[PDB]
RNA sequence: CCCAGGGGUUCAGGGGAGUUACAGCCCCCCCCCAGGCAGCAUCGCCGU
RNA sequence: UGGCGCUGCGGGAUGAACCGAACGCCGGGUUAAGGCGCCCGAUGCCGACGCUCAUCAGACCCCAGAAAAGGUGUUGGUUGAUAUAGACAGCGCCGAAUCAACUAGCCCUGAAAAUGGAUGGCGCUGGAGCGUCGGGCCCAUACCCGGCCGUCGCCGGCGCUGGGCUAGGCCGCG
RNA sequence: ACCAUCUGUGGGAUUAUGACUGAACGCCUCUAAGUCAGAAUCCCCCCUAAACGUGACGAUAAGCGCCGCGGAGCCUCGGUCGGCCUCGGAUAGCCGGCGCGCCGGCGGGCAGAGCCGCUCGCCUCGGGACCGGAGCGCGGACGAAAGGGGGCCGCCUCUCUCCCGGAGCGCACCGCACGUUCGUGGGGAACCUGGUGCUAAAUCAUUCGUAGACGACCUGAUUC
């Protein structure tokens, strides 16, 4: 019911034209890791981008002007909601079913996240073109908190890996098992193989 | 790091197009986008076409430069192409697909009961190791 | 469950102007146009619910209200249709989930 | 215009043994073990023969920005390749007029304090990178001797020495004191 | 249309709004890094801003006109009685900054603590902390305490304590005494939850956390001046005399375009009882409160090696409008914000 | 449902059984309109239908609905015909009493009935 | 079925060891437009 | 000469004049100009070929900022000149091509204004950029078919009565 | 009242520029790929404010909080119509198995183009299984970034479950829509039930003056 995808290796637009697509259908998407997402162009350009995107403040109360948020994920939420029409009562649903976190919160932590290849960088950019990063983008205009997400994914990728270490035993211990009773299951595996389920 | 090459008689299988499905053989490369196949024991005669809807397989006969369908045709033949095909798991994953395309409510209710019963007989004995192991 | 998962896109529309007596379906499994056809004739619905019991066909009154409707033709490259319903579907719909039923039938 | 192959191959000597993961290309000779990755260049490594390796660096479908790449691919893999059986030996000279500079090498080769440049009161600290070691030239009056295995390494820790020694809001034409780069060469001399 | 002669503006842009302080007591809004390598420490104090005053002494800076010549420098008493710790915190570090995970109270609480927890102390039944403290006691509330306690050593990495001041030794009114958390920046989790725990229901001196020849920072709320024009409140220069409809106004407050009136013109409004905190506040002396040593009571801690009267830092009269000061006390150079009798938060400097 | 399908009625109806001995579906009408057609075919040329059964035996006779011993009896007359050919193919017995529905991902106008 | 029967010439994205040899390519001749099957079926257009 | 004024409609974000097309009230269909990453209906084609990296990239009538002059950025083209009697470059060695001028695309330099801001916005760099094109698709009050209303035109019809002919009525057609 | 006095601060990426390695272009070259130093600029810390943002925690009044899928009912608001309980990532290489090797698999079949769940009930074959399965059940490990399960090894009660073949019963509602779920759902005010738990605060007035235009704010307010 839940769309969750991960946001590492993305491009900015692509991945938030399609997000933004989705939202409006009535799906919920939730993207982890938006410090992942990457953007076409070498790294001083995209931070001059939001170096100029600092400067357009109101010069009379800048508390009204544009609210200029650090955060990865919120940097990732502020281009879905430009692809949105967030001031009427339809566009304002479609953002409060997005919901972009910075890392991968415990929340979503154990599941299995999906990846758009209409958005990643291997398919949509050459190999020999400038990219930059947006936690390192995010890092260097204000967001404070790069070194304790970076650590708190690197502890969750430790306890990510000791469960597929285990669930590789548990293939293993699967398929030793399918050599072990292939005399019981040879009528059910003739029928799998006779309708293509296997091969 | 390559392994298959774009060469001359290099067989080929066509992912898209008009022809999709079938082997050609690369008998000529007219330019970088596209090239001059053939497959004679396919059904899929001399003309050029795009590398973009082909995928390059491990096969490669021995066929001169140019040549003609009748001598394209022996070294098929030859290297039997088509017998070395219908072996390999390229092609068994893709009858495999095509049938599994083909299941008509009956056979799902076949796989569906195959299924259920294969999975509860190799999921006990998973569990009869791992007590055996402990 | 004996119906196709459908999402009210929206009605048929230009960019300044909108038709609403016309709405486009788009189907949960339909990502073509030559994947269509075989949805062209379906009954559509749009059930919800309501506060005043209504008269329900073969059981109970219950809340449970719905507009009719069919997919009349294609929309487009996406496998988005368009569908007629006897009521223009309300505006809180888009987004929502459409029924596409199975009949009538030409299997 | 796009050429289908551009290739280049280099010679390995007996004595070193190389090892490809990917393009991550790792030389091991008697003075240590190189390291340098290459995944941003985006060509094709080989290493061909038992005896007598090569490394064959493969270009495919590359316009000329991309065939220049693969000369630097080879002339990277033979600096690593000397570096781990000559070394890099790269010679700096103290030049001044009237105020010697007193270089003192600290920390086992790893910091140059730099005295009495210009006159100055200022001490200058230069830490050297890595597997770098300076040290007071002998047979010589103000020669610096920098060794290492990476020209990268002790390359630029020279060039930290000779841009620490800098005169400023003078004519450097008329006032040439500082510590430049003599001579490059090697710490095995065949 | 520009100014023909420059000038700078008439304030600081940086503290702005220029409101009210929302709290009376100041507010340490960053500590100084934690450090392992160094012993275990507190990195705050409360103290009461009691008077000002001036001292003598003989500067002892090479190369100055003032060198090995006796000065008269301005210095304020804060007096500092010792704070009761209550409290343990401790801070999880996440993606949103700190949180805080576990709060450990002490078993005994006094009254004057209390009185921080209550708005109407006179009217209420005294029950805060009566169904808490029973947990120190019940083994099912110990089991539970030993895994708050374990919590504390295994997923927090800023370990804070609640610390309050004793008002029963100070000459004001007030008996509602100041909570605050000050962190500890001693070393590792695991010993910092070990000497919090140790500590509480124990007092701790203003001795322990600051040292003499200090320079510490000063936090808490100035002196309130009410509504004050812009002349009193940015400083502007006054209109001449002949000036019709009012003149210690600011003349213009913006151009036509923007057609709004600019956050950066100077306005009228609240001036004073702002949040502040001043930095390199050298402390001068670290007196001893009344102690009674071998039968007397000692009143001793304004005399200097080269003074040897017997005099309390107390003047005549005892200091204007705050009372006498009979507690250990903090001796800073110069100024420090805040009325008489002022609560003020003491701090180690950020700096090196 | 699945439903086995005999005869089509003057009217375009289609006379459709279960059969009632599998999954409780008596001899009733049905309407093409309304019916999916998979690929299944069983070999009933032998079996014979009684003449009797037209529209106007289907037609609802307009307090309470019972079936007759006449529907009961035209039931176990067709019913004794399909079972010994039904029971020829194998796994049939349980698809007929089994029900059809769409779960996640599977797509009608991709499925091969 | 190099279609077979007589053969000639020719280069190279040069096969085999430079001009067919342990592949082929092209240009030409005299023998039943050799026969046999397809007919805009890789490439167009149009119907009383 | 057309148009605006006297005129709405689709498109150009926007806007009296531009492009398309002019208007009774509706249904179905099809288009124009213009479009089809998301806002925003339509390419969610396994589109085709190239060009281009821009630390002020570029992004299409009217139309809403550029020039002269430059670049050993890159890609084309043109006209010449040296070279296996061994050139170019580097120290006779080296052993395969090389050099010069000119021209044309894109990018770059030239290129400085005042509230914070404008390919419309988001954003886009195996393209959502520029050029050349293909298939499909999107909708105007335009076009086609159908209903209803009114006007106008019929050398209109009916005094020859179940209904009918208040003929100043009724009916038919375009 | 500079007319007295006190205090006023750390880093990060980098601009210009100077360089390193090194091609293009046998040489050369700061640049093409890759690196270094680098500033009153820029960002951030420090500092001021604190959001239709929020965490921990205390105390919670004949009333009131937990615990009997309370046990039955009356008004209301939305969806929705099987789950996937998870490596890290590479993309000019990757994945799996076995002690730097070797073997095996790659248009991904150890495959998200996938996996898993999925006979209308109720009784009977014993043909295949030892699927020993099923808990309004009792315990124990594992969770702090926004803390765990519809899960796990354990103990326990009852008579189980799946596949392939036979024998039996069921309103078979007579072709027809809103069916089939999450759902013993989320929110109201009131019910009657039986187990357990406690019995507070805010505000006004008054007062203080560290405060104020008025509100607001800092305070004190009974027997030690
Ligand atoms: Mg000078
Ligand atoms: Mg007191
Ligand atoms: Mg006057
Ligand atoms: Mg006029
Ligand atoms: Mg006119
Ligand atoms: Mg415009
Ligand atoms: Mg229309
Ligand atoms: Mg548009
Ligand atoms: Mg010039
Ligand atoms: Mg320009
Ligand atoms: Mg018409
Ligand atoms: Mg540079
Ligand atoms: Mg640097």
């Amino acid at each position: 019911q839940v769309l969750i995808i991960d946001g590492r290796g993305h491009l900015l637009g692509r991945l938030a034209a399609i997000v933004a697509k989705q939202v409006l259908l009535g799906r919920k998407v939730v993207v982890v890791r938006c410090e992942g997402i990457n953007i076409s162009g070498n790294f001083y350009r995209n931070k001059l981008k939001y170096l100029a995107f600092l400067r357009k403040r109101m010069n009379t109360n800048p508390s009204r002007g544009p609210y200029h948020f650090r955060a990865p994920s919120r940097i990732f939420w502020r281009t879905v909601r430009g692809m949105l029409p967030h001031k009427t009562k339809r566009g304002q649903a479609a953002l409060e079913r997005l919901k972009v976190f910075d890392g991968i919160p415990p929340p979503y932590d154990k599941r299995k996240r999906m990846v758009v290849p209409a958005a990643l960088k291997i398919v949509r950019l050459k190999p020999t073109r400038k990219f930059a990063f947006l936690g390192r983008l995010a890092h260097e205009v204000g967001w404070k908190y790069q070194a304790v997400t970076a650590t708190l994914e690197e502890k969750r990728k430790v306890k990510a890996k000791l469960h597929y270490n285990k669930k590789k035993i548990i293939v293993k211990l699967r398929k030793q098992a399918e050599k072990n009773v292939e005399s019981k299951i040879s009528k059910y595996t003739d029928v799998l193989k006779q309708y293509g389920i296997l091969v | 790091v390559f392994k298959r090459y774009v060469q001359i008689g290099r067989v080929a299988y066509l992912s898209f197009g008009p022809h999709a499905g079938k082997l050609v053989a690369i008998v000529d490369v007219i330019d970088q986008n596209r090239a001059l196949v053939d497959g004679p024991c396919t059904g899929v005669r001399r003309q050029a076409m795009p590398f973009k809807c082909m995928q390059l397989t491990d096969f490669v006969i021995k066929v001169p430069h140019s040549a003609r369908q009748k001598y394209v045709r022996r070294a098929w033949e030859k290297a039997n192409v088509n017998e070395k095909w219908a072996e390999s798991s390229w092609a068994k994953k893709i009858d495999a697909r095509q049938r599994k395309a083909k299941m008509s409510d009956f056979d799902r209710f076949k796989v569906m009961k195959a299924k259920k019963m294969r999975n509860k007989i190799i999921r006990h004995e998973m569990k009869k190791l791992q007590k055996e192991a402990t | 469950r004996l119906w196709c998962k459908a999402t009210f896109a929206g009605y048929k529309r230009g960019l300044r102007n909108q038709r609403e007596h016309t709405a486009l379906l788009k189907i949960e499994g339909v990502y073509a146009r030559d994947e269509t056809e075989f949805y062209f004739g379906k009954r559509c619905a749009y059930v919800y619910k309501a506060k005043n019991n209504t008269v329900t066909p073969g059981g109970k009154p219950n809340r449970t209200r719905v507009i009719w409707g069919k997919v009349t033709r294609a929309h487009g490259n996406s496998g988005m249709v368009r569908a007629k319903f006897r009521s223009n579907l309300p505006a809180k719909a888009i987004g929502h989930r459409i029924r596409v039923m199975l009949y009538p039938s030409r299997i | 215009m796009k050429t289908i192959l551009s290739n280049q191959i280099v010679d390995i000597p007996q004595n070193v043994d190389i090892s490809l993961k990917g393009r991550t290309v790792t030389v091991k000779g008697p003075r240590g073990v190189l390291r340098k990755n290459f995944n941003h260049i985006n060509v094709e490594l080989c290493l061909m023969g038992k005896k007598k390796r090569r490394l064959r660096v493969d270009k495919w479908w590359g316009n000329r920005k991309e065939l220049a790449t693969v000369r630097t691919i080879c002339s990277h893999v033979q600096n690593m390749v000397k570096g781990v059986t000559l070394g890099f030996r790269y010679k700096m000279r103290s030049v001044y007029a009237h105020f010697p500079i007193n270089v003192v090498i600290q920390e086992s080769g790893s910091l140059v304090e730099i005295r009495n440049f210009l006159g100055e009161k200022y001490i200058r600290r230069v830490r050297m990178r890595s597997g770098v070691a300076c040290t007071v030239s002998q047979a010589q009056k103000d020669e610096l001797i920098l060794e290492g295995n990476d020209i990268e390494l002790v390359s630029n820790s020279a060039a930290l020495i000779q841009q620490a020694t800098t005169v400023k809001n003078k004519d450097i034409r008329k006032f040439l004191d500082g510590i430049y780069v003599s001579e490059k060469g090697t710490v095995q001399q065949l | 249309s520009h100014r023909k002669f420059s000038a700078p503006r008439h304030g600081s842009l940086g503290f702005l709004p220029r409101k009210r302080c929302k709290r009376h007591r100041g507010k340490v809004k960053s500590f100084p890094k934690d450090d392992p390598s160094k012993p275990i420490h507190l990195t705050a104090f409360l103290g009461y801003k009691a008077g000002m005053t001036h001292i003598v002494r003989e500067v002892d800076r090479p190369g100055s006109k003032v060198n090995k010549k006796e000065v008269v420098e301005a210095v304020t008493v804060v007096e500092t009685p010792p704070m009761v710790i209550v409290g343990i915190v401790g801070y999880v570090q996440t993606p949103r900054g700190l949180r805080s995970l576990k709060t450990i109270f002490a078993e005994h609480i006094s009254d004057e603590c209390k009185r921080r927890f209550y708005k109407n102390w006179y009217k209420s039944k005294k029950k805060a902390f009566t169904k808490y403290c029973k947990k120190w006691q019940d083994e099912d509330g110990k089991k539970q305490l030993e895994k708050d306690f374990a919590s504390m050593k295994k997923y927090c990495q800023v370990i804070r304590v609640i610390a309050h001041t004793q008002m029963r030794l100070l000459p004001l009114r007030q008996k509602k005494s100041h909570l605050m958390e000050i962190q500890v920046n001693g070393g590792t989790i695991a010993e910092k939850v070990d000497w919090a725990r140790e500590k509480l229901e124990q007092q701790v001196v203003i001795g322990g956390v600051f040292g003499q020849d200090e320079m510490i920072d000063v936090i808490g709320v100035t002196k309130g001046k009410g509504y004050k024009g812009v002349t009193s409140r940015w400083h502007t220069k006054k209109l001449p005399r002949k000036t019709h409809r009012g003149l210690r106004k600011v003349a213009c407050i913006g151009a036509w375009h923007p057609a709004r009136v600019a956050f950066s013109v100077a306005r009228a409004g609240q001036k004073g009882y702002h949040h502040r905190t001043e930095i390199n506040k050298k402390i001068y002396k670290i007196g001893q409160g009344y102690h009674s040593k071998d039968g007397k009571l000692v009143k001793n801690n304004a005399s200097t090696d080269y003074d040897l009267s017997d005099k309390s830092i107390n003047p005549l009269g005892g200091f204007v409008h705050y009372g006498e000061v009979k507690n250990d006390f903090i001796m800073l150079k110069g100024c420090v914000i805040g009325t008489k009798k002022r609560v003020l938060t003491l701090r180690k400097s950020l700096l090196v | 449902k699945r439903v086995v399908f005999l005869k089509q009625l003057p009217t375009g109806l289609l006379l459709v059984t279960g059969p009632l001995a599998i999954n409780r579906i008596p001899l009733r009408r049905a309407h093409q309109k309304f019916v999916i057609a998979t690929s299944t075919k069983v070999d009933i040329s032998t079996v014979k239908i009684p003449k009797h059964l037209t529209d106007s035996y289907f037609k609802k006779k307009k307090e309470k609905y019972s079936v007759t011993q006449q529907r009961k009896a035209d039931q176990k007359f067709v019913d004794s015909q399909l079972l010994p050919l039904i029971k020829k193919e194998p796994q049939l017995r349980g698809y007929l009493r089994s029900a059809f529905f769409l779960s996640n991902g599977m797509y009608p106008h991709k499925l091969v009935f």
